[PDB]
């Protein structure tokens, strides 16, 4: 996730934690507030794709 | 908390560092500050005075022009024309919104 979209060959390199609503989650990961990245979990198993 | 850009120059050699420092409130150095963290780019290359530059932030680069001319003006801007030349082009890919100069000073005050 991310506020708005990437500008042409820049990169954003930020651990945050970006927050859905008023609730303002300050170093928190409850409730409406994740964390930004996320692993993919190749597994040899998969099909293609 | 994200990236930065940070070109100083000492007597010899000019360095270009796009590491996450963390600055404080008065930088600058004396007759000395610099963080490392992460850092994915870096660069080392080689009042009668009027030194010009033009900074802009296009498409993941950053372009530098610079010319500079001898003056004897009692203290404005001459009335003249001349055109900059262009200097370097860095592929830093990072956002810019705000910046700030750096001064040599004699005394150090980390304040
Ligand atoms: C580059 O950085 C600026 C400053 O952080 C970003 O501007 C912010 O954008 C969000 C969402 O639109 C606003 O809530 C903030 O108020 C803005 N800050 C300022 C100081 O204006 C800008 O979005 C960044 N560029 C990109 C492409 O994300
Ligand atoms: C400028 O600083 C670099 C380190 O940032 C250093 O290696 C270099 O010798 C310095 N240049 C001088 C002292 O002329
Ligand atoms: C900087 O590098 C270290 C070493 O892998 C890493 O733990 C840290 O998260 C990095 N900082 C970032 C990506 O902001």
């Amino acid at each position: 996730f991310r506020k708005s979209n990437l500008k042409p060959f820049e990169r954003d390199i930020s651990t945050e934690i970006y927050q859905a609503g008023s609730t303002p989650c300050n170093g928190v990961e409850g409730f409406n507030c994740y964390f930004p990245l996320q692993s993919y979990g190749f597994q040899p198993t998969n099909g293609v794709g | 908390k994200t990236q930065s850009l940070l070109i100083v120059n000492n007597a010899t050699n000019v360095v270009i560092k796009v590491c996450e420092f963390q600055f404080c409130n008065d930088p600058f150095l004396g007759v000395v500050y610099s963080s490392a963290n992460n850092c994915t780019f870096e660069y080392v290359s080689q009042f009668k005075n009027l030194r010009e530059f033009v900074f802009k932030n296009i498409d993941g680069y950053f372009k530098i022009y610079s010319k500079h001319t001898p003056i004897n003006l009692v203290r404005d801007l001459p009335q003249g024309f001349s055109a900059l030349e262009p200097l370097v082009d860095l592929p830093i890919g990072i956002n810019i919104t705000r910046f700030q100069t750096l001064l040599a000073l004699h005394r150090s005050y980390l304040t």
